[PDB]
RNA sequence: CCAUGAUAAGGAUUAUAAAUUGAAAGUGUUAAUAUCAUAAUCAAAAUUUAUUAUUUAUAUUAAAUAUGUAUGUGUAGAUAAAAUAAGA
């Protein structure tokens, strides 16, 4: 009767933001998230009211984040997420935030360090000496670690920090779409260079809508005034106008405009010396090495009359030409130009390395299409050493420790139950949090991707007898209690 | 570690197979992260031993 | 999807009777849970059938209790009631799985197998590149460019 | 529009070269002997017209044989007289077209006889083709039914008078232009006992089934070997290979030559919105009807071999008992006998041979006599329909003297809709209607139950039920169907015959266990046999135990019990044809499914609309 | 050996429920899961919540707890005949019964506006996308 | 189909996607003539010619 | 017939998990018992005779069950036939699909009697209204049941007449040999 | 280890496409290589049918060779190096030794006295240091010197 | 032309509770067939001759000559098989 009274008398707290709004009805998380009566002095009299024992982590802006928030969970509003991430998130970052679930992030030591670094970059001319000391003379940092770490999530956090401080930021959430893209096309104005039209058009559109506030104030310094323009369309005087011109076009004319817009945008950024620019590429190891595209067969570049007598084998035997290096891409060329060339103290590359390659451990049969978690994984099988393959300072990121793992798992389980994505009414079917924390830690090894996977895989646990034993014990207790009452 | 590879990789990160290996450390009321264990395969070697009987 | 050939249909009772081999296969159940979670909806029927399958598989080895001690008047009827209730819950989960698979196919522009219905854009069973020139169950002749269900771009 | 374009293509004053039968090369082959096929006969084994044409060609010399079949376009897409039902529903139309294709294959590949298929008016197409081909003798069977007897008379008159037809207006012309005095031979081959052999005249025939059975006891049946010999010798006659289809045409790579003809389809005939004509129910029966003549012969042989003779009478009984409508041992030969693919003489010869072979058994003679009795009953219904003439299709039956107790035929569109959709409360009637709507065939007891329930049980007009059975049943014989409907609607009340039994009596008699109802409506499987045939009697507890919730599934009966207006409300009495019903949500535009005024709602080609039809459509729109 | 044009029991019904009854088997892969994740990310970034609302409505309609069957309510079983093994008859009976038992005619599932579902939000306005509309 | 696939592999502008992501028509469906528009075309080819499905 | 899992050990059929929780449960039980003792101590410190007399409005119903048949008939007090006899053969149940053994069974008698009563009620109302005797809005007709035969259909017939007790009220239940 | 399949499924009665069952030669298996073994359509064994597509041994060898090709390509994709013959005088001390042939000795180790125990046959040397030996005549500035990060430097990662 | 042996089909029942990881498949007969120990006029190279458990729709003939005809909504009747590392 007491629990029924608590559920009936529970009153939902006032909604303050998206994080407070996402909350399932009381009957969903009644058992998963218990309730207790607390005395609150609403009018100086401690009226006893029913309140939850758990709440979603606070939604704290990057400025509000401080040293005391390290190894703790915070949330970002849905509108703030939309405004600051038009391109998207990392390859596997968004898996933990469905529409009902709150968007939450863990504030780690590296996250705090990069947040301070972005704060110093905000006014880079005054803090130039300390920034150079932090990067040891390199043009930014590169995050490296094993598969499953918080690498992509850290890059998303850095983008959030840069966007919240009104800094021009290039974001490539998935570098696979450039190197291992759908198709490749030679550059129209750059001889000997290629590009991926699909990724480039998306990059132009999303960069425009992200920094529209700043790119409109940006003025064109190295850009011709005779750009090809259709009737009724205004000439671009701002960088945002240039980006809109490049991406908003009817096919196939958008291909050539995009190939031109990327070249001119790179020139405009390269000719900037007073504004801090942050460039975040998730998976820079793909740009370091060659792309999966191969050079066209030369017989496609001369024309044939008949296949019989033409000294050609294009139609008879497929052959592998040397793969096109990423350094010949237009986007990559501009990045490499800004890196290798000096006198660029305002551009900082906060990049990362992806290790999402397909597994290969000596023998490789044919993976089952029905069950294969690596359907979209890269077919690289290539070792990568950031020290020898990047000009940036390498930062090594390992798996979660005990504190971060506990905070991450507590957020996942309890926020999911509160949002209506957990056991809910079947809370008693699974063990308590301590058993979950212990068991999942063994299953995953405190690898953040493993933690998420085993959090989902908890549904099929078979050998967890904690709840079954408790049910028998409590039933035995109540049977004895009833017998004592009768006697 | 099983045959020089982590248990998660040997069982292909399957919770319903790794929980069987975890069970003795729960029934004995011990801690899994207090002992180093290695498994040596001496029967018929197969590319994948991710199954209930092998577990 | 990648499977586009002709398919036969089986009663839901058969798939439910199939225990921890196809219906209760933990990997398949985890995939269904991921499908529900990425759509941001609760997995209550999936968890119900999961706990039912766990309880059934844990004690499938044990011999049944003596039926002579059990009262055929009441105990057998109670057991039948519980079995039917579990079977109905599993039926609901099976139906939900099929419905959400069709919905996700329609959203993701995934062409299903032959004679498979996707509500909203097929409504009569999409068939393409089949052994029979005519559409099964409809007798409608089929073109060679079978059917463009979705828009071209992307 | 398809009929108009067919008329403008073929029935044109000039008859363009594309729609012209090629002339023969040899001067002898210029003339030929033509045969007309129809829905009454699509066989090549016992066709009297075919045998007579073969004999005529043999007597004349090397005269070729030509076959023509013109489909009656009106019968496939025109609405019914009462209630606007379809005529030749798509289920029947597909079977008809498949049988026509089988006949064409039989004639062109086995007998090497080119068959020319035409679409439109038979009375227009046939004489014009006679004139163009220069046929000397046109052999055809005698149709004696309305819309068939009149067209046959017009055809023979136009053949005698050598009349050309142009169809911009209804205009006829002499044979002076054709840009030999032909004779038409009309032969009687429909009845098992050929006319002019009856022991008593039709005019002075006493109206009685048992009297006709006693007459057929003395009457003889013509053999089939005499006509088979002529059919076999037909092959020796020279044939015009230019009219035969080619390998590409057989493979379907190119359409048939325009002078030959193109088999029409459902859309070409006029069937619109096929999605509304797809019945999504469980087909409990496990036997089908493969259209054709060889298939019909194989079905006859298999039914004889597998012990199907017990379907007539159970072994060692000598008295008719309740039938097993759920069985697969029944001879489903009524479609093949009504469409003419299987000849009654051939079926009788098969029965006689089987009985003679198994005569060592002491009961096969009784079963043979029962089968002959059923065939003679079909012939008797034919004779009674001929006697009644046009009066058979009028209100209150042909004989108003027997209709003293009949009411004034109250007609309700929604009641007719529920009856034709099977949404009644009687499990036997529902199962019979489901079987008829799905398979296109149901047993004699099911037909009796349905017709009696619609006519006398509910008070609705009997013509509505007769036309619905015409629309559904693939074995629709006009005379047999309408005569049985009149007899079992208590319109024709001839004594010394089968009694008209209640639907409840039929359910208790032929389906006492309820296998048939529990098989065709498997949602009622849990109801005990004591409570089947009356599931509305169950209380709430009993219906929850047996898993049959009235109103949700298997609604309440059309005929509520005494009271039932104070203890029931709209929550229990669920509607099935309101504005927000599934029936409206069909046809991909929204008009309805299958039922009242379905031809008006779905059909594309409608000719001569009626005031009653328009008023019914307006009432349906308002409601 | 014999060729039959009989419509087998494997005929699908494309007018009873969003999913055809006796549905064809479906193979849901991790490639499909990844594509769904990408699509959901793009949709939520664009701000179109109509598809999510429709999905939530479908889940609310078809994801309710079945009711407790009264004693005596059980699926029909096939009788034990002495005519050997009527495997085909058993299969036909089972398929026919399950085809008749369409999801629309599932009486144990509480479906419709009349029933109350105290576990899910009734309308899209209650969902957190309308957090600005529920303030102070 | 064979030379088309080989040309797509040789050009390399699409990459290794031809056999991993690209989908192709079946054998007897992709051996149809240029303009068919009907799935009932492979059954309408010449049968007297013994050519193992090559018209 | 043989055991399917004979090769599995008894300790494995089934295996008891959660052995580590038993000690904790025992200690918790000891603590709970101790605090229960503590609170208990705290509370302690703190023509004539038995022959029926008929009425002119009561209808005599006769139910005659046979070895392979059953009959239900009714008569008014004057001695007129309200409705003709309803038999199993008349209803069609005797025809077949169940065998001669099922003839005159409990369910058969029940359904025959139910059909006869349902057809009797409007006929009875018409008969009453013929002589200007309305039945009234609430139909409660008194009938005397007379059962004969000693067969299986007798139980079905008496169950059927017990049914619809709102319309039919049994006044005397007599048996005739 | 590996997770995919290496053995062809066995020959049984015809597998119908349903739940937990796939046709034996469906296009999904082995990527798409069941096309070689697929005998399309219903086959009358009396006359129609190739023997090798039904022989369980030949199809097994075909599956084995396909898996071997897959293993070879996946192994060769790991190669980010080439083998160059050096005149034995310019190699470092860790290479100036008697290196045994493959499969003729226990796996050797590079200078175990230098706390290095890695396999000697899997050592890969970058060109940033070998340009002097590889291209003596070229000289000039080819492959500019590889910058090596200073470990003992107070950068951001050192919590400066 | 040796009539005599095997085989096919094929079943039986004690193991309480604790411990232990343990302590757990057995065939008559009736049948058909056949190449053996038993009774002389004729099968094994020139094979058409009809002898149960087969590959069904992204890619399909290279090493001893190695299968061109049955797509039809997978739709009958009969027949066989198992409680065996599986999950009635
Ligand atoms: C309301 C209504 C409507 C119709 C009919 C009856 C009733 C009551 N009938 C007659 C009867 O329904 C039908 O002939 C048989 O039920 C067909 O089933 P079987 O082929 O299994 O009969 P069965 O196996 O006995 O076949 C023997 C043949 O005898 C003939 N026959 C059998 N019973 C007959 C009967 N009662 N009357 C006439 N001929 C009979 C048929 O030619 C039948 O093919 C009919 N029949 C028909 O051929 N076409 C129709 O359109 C109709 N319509
Ligand atoms: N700080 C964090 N806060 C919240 N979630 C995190 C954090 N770090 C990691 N995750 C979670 O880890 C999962 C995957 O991490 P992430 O995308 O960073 O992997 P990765 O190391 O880049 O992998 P890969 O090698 O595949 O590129 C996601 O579910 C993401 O939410
Ligand atoms: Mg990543």
């Amino acid at each position: 009767t007491l629990k029924k009274s608590l559920a009936a008398m529970y009153m939902r707290p006032p909604v303050t933001c998206y994080t407070d709004a996402c909350e399932a009805p009381v009957a969903m998380w009644d058992g998963a998230i218990p309730l207790k009566e607390t005395r609150k002095l609403k009018n100086g009299v401690p009226v006893r009211t029913v309140s939850r024992t758990y709440s979603h982590p606070p939604q704290l802006t990057p400025t509000q984040l401080s040293f005391n928030d390290i190894n703790s969970m915070y949330c970002v509003g849905n509108d703030e997420l939309i405004q600051f991430f038009p391109e998207g998130l990392g390859g596997r970052v968004f898996q933990t935030m469905p529409p009902g679930h709150p968007r939450g992030f863990l504030y780690r030591k590296e996250t705090h360090l990069l947040n301070l670094f972005v704060d110093k970059v905000q006014h880079w001319h005054t803090k130039r000496s300390v920034l150079s000391s932090l990067t040891n003379g390199r043009t930014g940092f590169i995050v490296d670690g094993p598969t499953g770490c918080g690498k992509s999530a850290l890059m998303c956090q850095v983008v959030h920090f840069a966007r919240s401080r009104n800094i021009v930021t290039l974001y490539v959430p998935d570098a696979k779409v450039w190197t291992h893209g759908e198709w490749c096309w030679p550059s129209t104005i750059l001889p000997g260079f290629f590009d991926a039209p699909d990724a480039a058009r998306s990059f132009l559109k999303y960069f425009a809508v992200a920094n529209r506030a700043t790119l409109t104030s940006w003025k064109l310094r190295c850009t011709p005034k005779d750009l090809p323009t259709e009737q009724g369309e205004r000439q671009p005087q701002n960088l945002y106008e240039l980006c809109e011109w490049g991406h908003r076009a009817v096919a196939p004319a958008s291909i050539d405009r995009q190939s031109v817009c990327v070249k001119f945008l790179m020139d405009e950024l390269s000719e900037e010396k007073k504004l801090p620019v942050v460039i975040v590429v998730d998976g820079w190891n793909l740009f370091s090495h060659e792309t999966h595209f191969r050079y066209p067969h030369p017989d496609f570049l001369r024309g044939l009359a008949s296949f019989n007598e033409s000294s050609t084998d294009i139609d008879l035997y497929p052959q592998e030409l040397p793969r096109i290096p990423a350094s010949r891409l237009s986007f990559v060329r501009g990045l490499n130009k800004m890196i290798l060339s000096g006198d660029d103290p305002n551009k900082f590359f906060i990049t990362c390395t992806t290790r999402d390659f397909k597994p290969f451990d000596g023998i490789s049969g044919f993976p089952n299409v029905e069950t294969d978690r690596f359907a979209n994984s890269l077919d690289e099988y290539a070792p990568y050493d950031p020290e020898k393959d990047s000009h940036f300072h390498p930062i090594q990121i390992g798996n979660f420790d005990e504190y971060e793992y506990r905070s991450f798992l507590r957020f996942l389980i309890n926020s999911g139950e509160l949002a209506g994505l957990g056991w809910g009414p079947l809370w008693h079917a699974s063990s308590d949090f301590e058993r979950k924390l212990y068991k999942i830690g063994f299953l995953s090894g405190r690898n953040p991707q493993g933690v998420v996977d085993h959090y989902h895989q908890e549904l099929v646990w078979r050998y967890d007898y904690q709840r079954t034993r408790q049910k028998q014990y409590l039933l035995k207790r109540r049977m004895e209690g009833m017998s004592r009452g009768a006697s | 570690t099983v045959m020089g590879k982590p248990l998660s990789l040997v069982l292909d990160n399957k919770a319903w197979l790794m929980e069987m290996v975890l069970m003795p450390f729960d029934e004995a009321n011990l801690d899994y992260r207090d002992f180093d264990a290695h498994i040596v395969s001496e029967g018929h070697a197969m590319p994948s031993i991710a199954n209930e009987i092998a577990a | 999807n990648t499977f586009l050939t002709s398919s036969v249909a089986t009663p839901p009772i058969s798939v439910i009777r199939t225990g921890p081999k196809w219906w209760a296969h933990p990997e398949r159940m985890v995939r269904q849970k991921l499908m529900y979670f990425t759509l941001g909806v609760d997995q209550l029927p999936l968890r119900r059938t999961a706990v039912i399958q766990r309880d059934l598989q844990r004690f499938h080895m044990c011999k049944p209790p003596p039926r002579v001690g059990d009262s055929t008047g009441y105990k057998r009827s109670r057991a039948a009631q519980l079995n039917t209730w579990y079977r109905r819950i599993q039926y609901q989960e099976y139906h939900m799985q099929h419905l959400f698979t069709r919905h996700v196919w329609g959203l993701l522009r995934v062409y299903p197998g032959n004679t498979t219905k996707i509500q909203g854009k097929a409504d009569d069973g999409y068939v393409g590149y089949d052994s029979v020139p005519f559409h099964r169950y409809n007798r409608a002749p089929l073109p060679f460019p079978a059917r463009e269900l979705y828009e071209r771009r992307k | 529009n398809y009929l108009s374009e067919q008329d403008a293509l073929y029935l044109s004053p000039t008859t363009p070269e594309e729609a012209r039968v090629p002339s023969a090369l040899c001067p002898q082959l210029s003339a030929c002997v033509m045969v007309v096929f129809a829905a009454n006969d699509m066989r090549v084994h016992d066709n009297y017209a075919l045998a007579l044409a073969a004999t005529r060609a043999e007597a004349a010399g090397g005269l070729p044989v030509i076959a023509v079949t013109v489909v009656d376009y009106r019968m496939f897409a025109q609405p019914s007289a009462v209630g606007g039902f379809f005529r030749q529903s798509p289920m029947r139309a597909r079977f008809f077209l498949e049988t026509l294709a089988a006949l064409r294959y039989k004639l062109e590949r086995e007998l090497r006889i080119p068959l020319l298929v035409r679409c439109g008016r038979p009375e227009d197409h046939i004489p014009r083709l006679v004139v163009e081909c220069g046929a000397i003798d046109v052999f055809l069977t005698t149709q004696y039914a309305p819309h068939e007897k009149e067209v046959h008379n017009d055809i023979v008159e136009a053949i005698n008078q050598r009349r050309w037809v142009s169809r911009d207006p209804t205009a006829g012309y002499k044979a002076i232009e054709h840009d030999a005095a032909p004779v038409a031979h009309s032969v009687w081959q429909t009845t098992l006992v050929h006319i002019d052999d009856l022991p008593v005249p039709v005019a002075s025939m006493v109206e009685g089934e048992r009297w006709y059975h006693d007459d057929v006891t003395t009457a003889n049946i013509r053999p089939t070997a005499a006509f088979d010999r002529c059919i076999n010798r037909l092959s020796d006659l020279p044939a015009r290979g230019d009219l035969l289809p080619t390998t590409g045409e057989l493979s379907g790579l190119e359409p048939p030559p325009l002078y030959r003809g193109r088999a029409p389809t459902l859309v070409e005939l006029g069937y619109g919105s096929p999605e509304a004509f797809i019945e999504e129910e469980v087909i409990a029966t496990q036997s089908s009807h493969p259209p054709g003549e060889d298939a019909a012969i194989e079905r006859v042989l298999d039914w004889l071999m597998d012990g199907g003779m017990t379907s007539m009478l159970r072994y060692g009984r000598d008295r008719r008992t309740n039938t097993k409508m759920y069985s697969q041992r029944l001879s489903r030969l009524s479609p093949y006998l009504s469409c003419g693919a299987l000849s009654p003489r051939r079926f009788y010869e098969e029965l006689r041979r089987f009985t003679s072979e198994h005569l060592r058994d002491n009961f096969v003679q009784q079963q043979y006599r029962e089968a002959l009795l059923r065939l003679s009953r079909r012939d008797y219904w034919h004779w009674m329909g001929l006697r009644y003439g046009p009066l058979l299709f009028y209100e209150y039956g042909p004989r108003p003297e027997h209709t003293d107790d009949i009411a004034d035929w109250r007609h309700d569109p929604k009641i007719v809709q529920k009856w034709c959709a099977g949404l009644t409360g009687i499990p036997f009637a529902d199962a019979a209607m489901r079987e008829l709507t799905l398979t296109g065939f149901v047993a004699d007891e099911g037909r009796q139950g349905l017709i009696w329930l619609l006519s006398r049980g509910y008070g609705q007009d009997w013509r509505l039920g007769a036309e619905w059975l015409e629309r559904c049943s693939i074995d629709y014989d006009p005379f047999v169907c309408y005569g049985n409907c009149a007899y079992y609607s208590e319109l024709v009340r001839d004594d010394f015959g089968e009694t008209v039994r209640n639907i409840h009596w039929l359910a208790h008699h032929h389906d006492q266990t309820g296998i048939y109802v529990k098989k065709w409506l498997p949602q009622l499987s849990k109801i005990p046999p004591v409570y089947i045939h009356r599931p509305h009697v169950l209380t709430e507890r009993m219906q929850a135990m047996h898993g049959v919730q009235l109103g949700k599934n298997y609604p309440y009966p059309l005929k509520l019990w005494d009271g039932a207006q104070y203890t029931l409300s709209s929550e229990h009495l669920t509607t099935y044809f309101s504005e927000g019903s599934q029936w409206h949500r069909k046809a991909k535009n929204g008009a309805g499914g299958s039922g009242y005024a379905e031809a008006l709602r779905h059909g594309t080609v409608i000719l001569e609309p009626h005031q009653l039809q328009s008023s019914a459509f307006g009432e349906l729109e308002h409601g | 050996n014999k060729m039959r044009s009989k419509p087998s029991d494997n005929v699908a019904w494309y007018d009873k429920g969003p999913v055809e009854w006796l549905p064809r088997p479906v193979r849901l892969t991790y490639d499909h899961l990844d594509q769904l994740q990408q699509w959901t990310m793009r949709a939520t970034l664009d701000g179109r919540t109509e598809e999510f609302n429709r999905i939530r409505d479908l889940h609310r309609e078809w994801s309710q707890h079945p009711l407790m069957p009264v004693l005596g309510d059980v699926e029909p079983k096939f009788p034990l005949n002495l005519f050997k093994q009527n495997h085909r008859a058993k299969k036909r009976f089972l398929v026919r019964w399950h085809k008749a038992n369409t999801p629309a005619n599932w009486l144990w599932m509480p479906r419709g506006p009349t029933v109350v579902t105290p576990l899910h939000r009734t309308n899209p306005t209650q969902y957190p996308e309308n957090w600005k509309q529920m303030v102070q | 189909h064979r030379p088309v696939k080989r040309l797509f592999c040789n050009i390399g502008l699409m990459g290794p996607q031809i056999t991993t992501k690209a989908r192709w028509k079946p054998y007897r469906f992709a051996t149809n003539p240029a303009g068919t528009s009907k799935a009932e075309r492979m059954y309408q080819r010449d049968k007297t010619v013994y050519t193992h499905g090559h018209n | 017939f043989p055991d399917k899992y004979r090769r599995v050990p008894m300790l494995l059929k089934p295996q008891q998990g959660g052995q580590q929780y038993f000690n904790h449960f025992l200690i918790r039980s000891t603590n709970d018992r101790l605090t229960q003792q503590d609170v208990d101590n705290a509370s302690g410190q703190a023509m004539w005779g038995e022959m029926p007399r008929y009425t002119s409005d009561m209808v005599f119903l006769y139910l005659v069950s046979r070895r392979r048949n059953t009959y239900a008939v009714a008569y008014t007090y004057e001695g007129k036939r309200i409705l003709n006899t309803y038999t199993a053969g008349n209803r069609g149940l005797k025809g077949g699909d169940r065998g001669f053994r099922s003839e005159g069974s409990t369910d058969n008698g029940h359904q025959v009697t139910s059909m006869y009563l349902n057809d009797l009620l409007p006929k009875l109302r018409e008969m009453r209204a013929s002589e200007g005797r309305p039945m009234g809005r609430g139909e409660k007709v008194e009938l005397v049941v007379r059962v004969m035969g000693f067969y299986n259909g007798r139980q079905g017939a008496v169950r059927a007449v017990q049914d619809r007790a709102n319309e039919f009220h049994v006044r005397y239940f007599e048996d005739i040999t | 280890v590996s997770t995919g399949e290496f053995d062809h499924p066995p020959f049984q009665f015809r597998q119908r496409h349903t739940f937990n069952t796939t046709p034996l030669h469906d296009a999904n298996r082995f990527g798409g290589r069941t096309a070689y073994l697929r005998e399309i359509g219903p086959v009358n064994i009396k006359k129609q049918g190739r023997r090798f597509k039904k022989d369980p041994r030949t199809v097994q060898f075909n599956v084995d060779v396909w898996c071997a090709q897959q293993t070879l390509r996946k192994r060769w994709k790991q190669r980010d190096w080439e083998v160059i013959e050096i005149p034995f005088r310019l190699v470092p001390r860790e290479q100036q030794r008697v290196i045994p042939e493959l499969y003729t000795d226990i796996p050797q180790m590079t200078d175990p006295a230098r706390n290095d125990f890695s396999n000697i046959r899997n050592k890969v040397y970058d060109r940033e240091e070998l340009q002097g030996v590889l291209f003596p005549a070229a000289g000039a500035m080819l492959y500019p010197p590889l910058q090596r990060v200073d470990k003992q430097a107070m950068t951001l990662d050192k919590y400066l």
